[PDB]
């Protein structure tokens, strides 16, 4: 029912985004009934698998699945194997290496860790994608945290080929805890979602994996400035408010 | 008796009478001290500045150097102004979240070495937002060292909105220098700094299009102006013109990692209660000499028009007079009669204490 | 999908809803239930613990001053304990009201101590709370006479979309030359304007005062207390900045090692 | 990718790294060897990694021939367990070796997988790469890092600012209000609209004589409000919005400072701006006057009925719209279910 | 069949053939035309006072284009004697070199000179590499300029780069005014020579200034002697140390930048935080006028001076230095690997312009 699935986003808002698997898990155990639906309008945190064939480690998400197995960007086969699921366009997977190698390059100079993926599909005409980023804290105890972000671009391709319509919404999932003396422990998290849409000139010089990487770049920057110069300041504000150190 | 006013600005110190038009005069606000004749401030610091070094008392907007703020306020009262201390009240400017013992220390120097017959410290974008015609608005103030996004309602500053970039026209004139030496000319000395900040200031703008305006620049030599330099010599400036300030919306130009004057902008707007962001958005006013270049009051409105809801009235106010708004609204109200009965004498300050201002 | 189960995922929802947020993660649970006896019969004890660990304050007719509901006032019944003015009332926990407020003898005989205490700790909230409250229990706990003071303190704005929870906890026990003192500050805010974004933080404090008489042991007390409390402020403020320009850093970059943005067009041959 | 000597991975050391991430080993030494990177000496874990490190390292450190070497820690990560990746180039090797060593670093650090490394070890000597000199790398990342005297100023100006943020002064956070004096004839005006016996009030400001005085009264509905707005001058200006809220009628005033652009000099619409904070405290403070909106308008057009009661009454936050992702993979063949993992 | 690395240097050209263990010729990059066209090189130096004397490559970035081609010219067809169309070439090119700079020198090699295949590096990258390191600052200073270059895993940090044009050819030009003060005359163009060749045999780089002054002052004990090209022997001392200090103070050929130390200790702190302390301890020299006696030494106690005193800091000074640049470039041009890695006529005729940096 619609009421009710808008009650259930209503109650992920509003939920700490440390634990949405769980949260989601059990949401949907209240009302199996809206399962599906949920999912499409809420993001869960990306997963990593190992490639077998390759040795290395992909993401998981709901567009390189199909069925029950998860199909790898670097081995191009589902694991565990299909007999004949869904796989790239003859064209498109060329695209998906490259593209998959430009967003390693990318994630290397932001993160300088963590695991990449990029996964696009045909359309009716133009193409969709999606470019997923998760990586993980090592610092100590006081550096736990995570970050996970979720592109999902989808190009209108003009005919011509001379300018391209992208639009691309973006998601990040991150959370930080330090535990420091002075401090004790401190989680600080949350979820952003914004949406940028803008066509600009594509050229052999400046294929859509430039456009895109440039769209996802300046998304990703705006995102975690927009956390942590606007939420997180008015958290550190909210706290001022409530005791003072200075007597009144 | 007239009263002084003296902007203590980032890189330039403005100073001059309540009641004029524009400063009596204006010059850097650098101390130049014998590197390892006494002391040398402002013009003469950078006439010999070789055998000189120098120090910016000033340069992010806080005084950090008391004893060098000290010899600037002598040059602009006795060598600048030409007036002596004791006979004349003075106003002085404060910048954006200044501290309360900065400015009890500023009133004690006033005080107890210039012997002000009676003194006042006002903030500087809240006089220059007064100057333009409103009591609710957000202002940018771009000077020299600093840049300040400062929200007021109602006449108050919300001082958790306030933002700081430490990019102005400092960076501008430096980045500018790189640019044209990168062309194939040579500005990397002191005096050539000078001549390229005459050229930033007379040539350089900013672009609606930041890649419509290069593709253009690659097309024709529309965009291409000529300055001549003092040998007479002349040079061509193509794209570097508008290259050069676009750094205010891209730090990553001079290398550096902070956001852009619109996206600070719209920061300091949200870091403001739902309510008055309305009131915010419609009354941008800008103030400061490095918001002079042509075309980024439309720039700045395309801009936050993109960050901001589609419904939303977004409006800039340019005035013409920004590059010294902050000092002329302060000269205003130091002209005034019913004012400097406000301020405090000097007798009230010793009997009541320091803590008054 | 035991139905035994779906109230205790309900439950679950309900003690982790954020401050100030109460009735609507409630509203939602019950119209995914849609089973209100189910969740009324299912849920109490989860609507009780939620107002219990999140120190509600509410209000007495007639009564100057408001009193938290905790731990340490429960007295059964759904009845709590003001031990300011030593009654107790009927505190219902959904709409968080208060009724029939009755006189109650409290035994153990020491009331002195919690009056000492109370007085201080009440003038000391009102120097460094906009919105404080407090409340003094005074107990005998494995026959040892301990002081628990509690301090509340929250802003709720559903409209600016943010609500911001202070929860402090202050046990000493009365035990001469000298006695162990434990305090927990919590500190919670959510931020949920065009996302979502929660500041979850505690702090444990162990200090030792020295008791003596009431006068004096108060005040060391509230000093300890005091200065506690501002460190752990103060450490949170100064923690956001190091947490912005090198916690923030290790996740992702605001640029690249080479201060420069990266070319797309190069990497892509 | 800088420079890179091309030199690529013998498949030997594909399947040695495959196997290598699966924990099997200790240490793989990498050599370059004709044109090709390839394995030298691989060992298998036995005690700690603290105490394999000292014996199963140093003497492959070869004197004047550099080699990198995989040290498999105790640790782990989300990929896997956590490598030192320590690169050996003692300084008084043949050009050519420190080349080829250095220009296939990054190949090879690539090729094993970036997410797996966590410490990344450069010496020229034994002192470097020995167990001590890996325990010093690790305090000097626990050491401070070297600012600028001008980086270390803006950190002292921001620490006293955000004691200025969280501070309780606000007097300080405006300049002190003006108090020019209010005439007798514009005093009692006001006190009129007050009483409800005028509907509107028209202040306007001499600047020479320095006093605030009565411009105008005229009887002014709200269709008329528009024509009372000059298009030359600023102006103070109270009116007794009478309208219908949620069912009930008020009659409330509103305070608007109307300032129609650089028509005002710099000194009038200075003067207005300062003037305003004070004169609203005389209508508020001294008469009592319930104000219930403060309007800043530039031209009286703006002032239609909509925008009045808009004004006065808020209507509730427009949230954001939202344009719909792609369609999705075409056929997926299966419900959409959580990946979640115990 | 062989490839060749050509090193365009603000004064010298140092090319030969990949694989060699040094550039196998070595000459002055100057071209000069009369108030043929041109001589260039030795041939042009000699006719110093006839003909106008233009650097194309000033300060390590290609000014004039013409030059440019008739120095490369030189090159292949005089110094070195191959045939263009029949040999792949690995090019240096400056920091900072813009990068239609970059375009154009590859049109050259492709559409005037019809080469094969091709390659670009960065000097300060290969300088840096062939010390065995990927992330340290180099100070490469040549015939014409110098500069500071921040290099982290490869890449050059290009805000933190800095500049000075006083380098080798100054330092020559004001060891001959002091030799001049002494009362000796250094006119003829093979008397600068002559200088040249003082300079690089007997000058060497103080570890206190004054307190080597000091000692020059009241003792004979540093005053080398010199041979002249007739047999008349020259003696040289307190200029030994005063002609290279220069490098420290450019006040004396009246400069107003800083030294090398103090620009090493600015690029340093341009950088990114964390990458400083690693940068203070792989300071790798790596130019021509890097091969003063006792600047190694000097530069430790400046910068250490500079630098806070917790800080470790190391200078790496190759013996190898002086042509570090084209021996990187050998190694990597010598390479079967590397073969792939270059650019071919044929990609570069579809692709156009542009392909050089991608
Ligand atoms: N017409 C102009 N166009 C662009 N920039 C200018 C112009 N005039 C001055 N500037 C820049 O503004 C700076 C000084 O502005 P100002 O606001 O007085 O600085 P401060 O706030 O430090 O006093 C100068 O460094 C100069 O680069
Ligand atoms: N042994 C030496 N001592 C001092 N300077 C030297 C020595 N050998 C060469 N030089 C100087 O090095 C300079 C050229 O070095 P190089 O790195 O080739 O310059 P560029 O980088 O401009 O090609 C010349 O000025 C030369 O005098
Ligand atoms: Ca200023
Ligand atoms: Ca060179």
């Amino acid at each position: 029912s619609d009421q009710q699935l808008d009650c259930a986003l209503d109650l992920m808002r509003r939920l700490p985004p440390q634990q949405i698997e769980k949260n989601l898990s059990d949401l949907i155990d209240l009302v199996p009934s809206l399962c599906e639906d949920l999912l499409s309008s809420v993001d869960q945190p990306l997963k990593i698998a190992r490639d077998k064939v390759v040795g290395k480690d992909y993401l998981l998400c709901d567009y390189n699945r199909d069925g029950d197995s998860y199909r790898s960007p670097w081995s191009n086969k589902y694991d565990p194997p299909l007999e004949d699921g869904a796989m790239p366009s003859a064209r498109l997977r060329k695209l998906e290496v490259e593209a998959n190698n430009a967003f390693d390059q990318y994630r290397d100079l932001y993160f300088e860790g963590g695991v990449s993926s990029v996964y696009l599909w045909d359309l009716d005409h133009g193409f969709a994608g999606v470019i997923l980023i998760k990586k993980a804290g090592d610092g100590s105890k006081k550096i736990k945290g995570c970050w996970d972000s979720i592109h999902v671009v989808e190009v209108q391709e003009k005919s011509s080929g001379r300018t391209a319509h992208y639009k691309l919404t973006s998601t990040v999932m991150l959370w930080l805890q330090t535990n420091k003396s002075g401090s004790g422990t401190m989680n600080l998290g949350g979820s952003l979602t914004r949406q940028m849409e803008k066509d600009e000139t594509v050229s052999d010089c400046s294929p859509h994996i430039a456009n895109i990487g440039r769209l996802v770049e300046d998304m990703e920057n705006k995102i975690r400035s927009t956390l942590n110069e606007i939420y997180f300041g008015k958290t550190k504000d909210i706290v001022n408010g409530l005791r003072s150190v200075q007597t009144f | 008796t007239t009263a002084l006013v003296c902007d203590n600005g980032s890189g330039l110190v403005k100073a001059g009478f309540a009641g004029d038009d524009a400063p009596r005069a204006v010059f850097p606000s650098i101390v130049g001290r014998p590197r390892h004749k006494d002391s040398y401030v402002g013009d003469e610091a950078q006439s010999k500045r070789g055998i000189l070094t120098l120090k910016y008392p000033i340069e992010h907007g806080i005084i950090t150097n008391w004893d060098d703020m000290e010899k600037i306020w002598h040059h602009t009262f006795y060598n600048e102004l030409r007036v002596a201390p004791e006979e004349h009240p003075t106003l002085l400017t404060e910048a954006p979240l200044n501290p309360k013992a900065n400015r009890e220390k500023m009133t004690q120097i006033m005080f107890e070495t210039f012997n002000v017959p009676a003194m006042y410290v006002a903030i500087q974008a809240v006089l220059s937002l007064y100057a333009s015609g409103r009591t609710t608005g957000i202002v940018l103030d771009s000077g020299d060292g600093v840049t300040h996004n400062v929200p007021i309602y109602e006449g108050y500053a919300l001082p958790h909105a306030i933002m700081r970039l430490d990019l102005a026209g400092r960076d501008l004139t430096d980045y500018l220098m790189k640019i044209l030496t990168e062309r194939g000319y040579s500005f990397v000395t002191t005096a050539e700094r000078e001549i390229v900040r005459d050229i930033k200031e007379k040539l350089c703008y900013v672009a609606l299009d930041f890649e419509n305006e290069m593709a253009t620049a690659a097309s024709s030599s529309s965009l291409e102006k000529s300055y001549e330099l003092p040998d007479g010599q002349v040079i061509t400036i193509g794209n570097e013109r508008f290259r050069c300030p676009e750094t205010l919306f891209q730090p990553s130009f001079i290398g550096m990692e902070s956001a852009g004057i619109h996206e600070t902008t719209y920061n300091s707007i949200m870091k403001c209660d739902i309510d008055i962001r309305k009131d915010l958005y419609a009354n941008n006013v800008m103030s400061g000499g490095t918001t002079m270049y042509p075309g980024i009051a439309d720039r700045m409105q395309k801009e936050i028009t993109a960050l901001a809801p589609s419904t939303m009235k977004i409006k800039i106010i340019a005035p013409p007079e920004r590059k010294y708004s902050v000092w002329i609204g302060g000269s205003i109200l130091a002209s005034l009669s019913t004012f400097q009965q406000m301020w405090i004498t000097k007798q009230e300050y010793d009997e009541a204490g320091p803590s008054i201002v | 999908v035991s139905d035994e189960e779906k109230v205790r995922i309900a439950a679950k929802f309900i003690t982790h809803a954020p401050p100030g947020e109460f009735n609507e993660v409630f509203n939602d649970v019950r119209l995914l239930l849609n089973n209100d006896n189910l969740l009324r019969e299912g849920a109490a004890h989860a609507f009780a613990q939620y107002n219990m660990d999140q120190f509600t304050p509410v209000k007495i007719e007639g009564y100057d001053d408001q009193v938290l509901i905790t731990e340490h006032g429960d007295l059964g019944n759904s009845r709590f304990l003001d031990p300011r003015n030593q009654i107790s009332f009927k505190f219902d926990h959904l709409r968080k009201e208060a009724s029939d407020p009755q006189p109650e003898d409290v035994d153990g005989g020491l009331k002195s101590w919690r009056e000492s205490c109370d007085s201080a700790l009440r003038a000391y909230v009102k120097d460094h709370y906009s919105n404080g409250f407090c409340t003094v229990y005074a107990k005998t706990i494995d026959g040892q006479q301990t002081i628990i003071a509690c301090i509340e303190s929250h802003q709720f704005q559903p409209k600016n979309f943010w609500n911001g929870r202070w929860r402090s906890e202050w046990k000493f026990t009365i035990t001469p030359p000298s006695a162990q003192v434990v305090g927990v500050l919590k500190i919670q805010v959510h931020y949920y304007e065009d996302g979502n974004v929660q500041l979850v933080s505690h702090k444990d404090v162990q200090d030792s005062v020295t008791v003596s008489n009431e006068v004096q042991t108060t005040k060391e007390f509230i000093k300890i207390i005091e200065s506690a409390e501002n460190e752990y402020q103060t450490a949170i403020s100064e923690n956001y900045q190091t947490m912005s320009d090198t916690t923030f850093k290790a996740l992702r970059r605001q640029l690249p090692v080479t201060r420069t943005k990266i070319d797309w067009n190069k990497i892509l041959s | 990718m800088s420079h890179q000597t091309g030199i690529q991975a013998s498949e030997d050391v594909k399947e040695i790294f495959a196997r290598a991430r699966n924990g099997k080993y200790r240490l793989l030494k990498i050599s370059i060897e004709n044109e090709q990177l390839v394995i030298g000496s691989y060992s298998q874990p036995s005690d700690s990694w603290d105490k394999d490190y000292d014996s199963f390292v140093l003497p492959l450190l070869e004197d004047k021939q550099p080699c990198y070497i995989l040290f498999r820690l105790d640790s782990q990560n989300a990929q896997g367990y956590e490598w030192i990746f320590i690169a050996w180039s003692p300084d008084h090797s043949h050009v050519r070796q420190k080349m080829l060593y250095a220009a296939t670093r990054a190949t090879l650090k690539k090729e094993f997988g970036g997410g797996h490394i966590k410490d990344e070890v450069f010496g020229t000597v034994k002192e470097d790469v020995s167990l001590h000199g890996y325990k010093k790398y690790l305090l000097s990342q626990s050491s401070p890092a070297p600012l600028t005297a001008a980086e270390e100023e803006l950190r002292q100006i921001k620490i006293n600012e955000v004691q200025t943020d969280v501070g309780v002064d606000t007097k300080h956070q405006t300049l002190q209000g003006v108090a020019f004096p209010i005439s007798r004839e514009a005093f009692q005006a006001l006190e009129k609209l007050n009483n409800r016996q005028l509907n509107y009030v028209q202040l306007e400001i001499d600047i020479k004589n320095e006093i605030i005085i009565l411009a105008n009264t005229t009887n002014t509905e709200l269709k008329d409000l528009p024509k009372r707005i000059p298009k030359d001058s600023a102006r103070y200006h109270f009116f007794l919005y009478k309208h219908s809220h949620e069912g009930d009628y008020l009659e409330s005033i509103v305070f608007i400072y109307s300032m129609p652009g650089y028509t005002c000099s710099i000194r009038e619409r200075m003067l207005y701006s300062s003037c305003k904070s004070r004169l609203l405290e005389i209508v508020e403070r001294q008469l009592q006057m319930d104000v219930i909106r403060k309007i800043e308008i530039d031209n009286g057009d703006e002032l239609t009925a909509d925008f009045l009661y808009e004004e006065v009454h808020p209507k509730q936050h427009a949230h954001k719209q939202s344009f719909a992702k792609p369609k999705g993979p075409a056929g997926k063949r299966g419900i959409r279910r959580l990946i979640r993992g115990p």
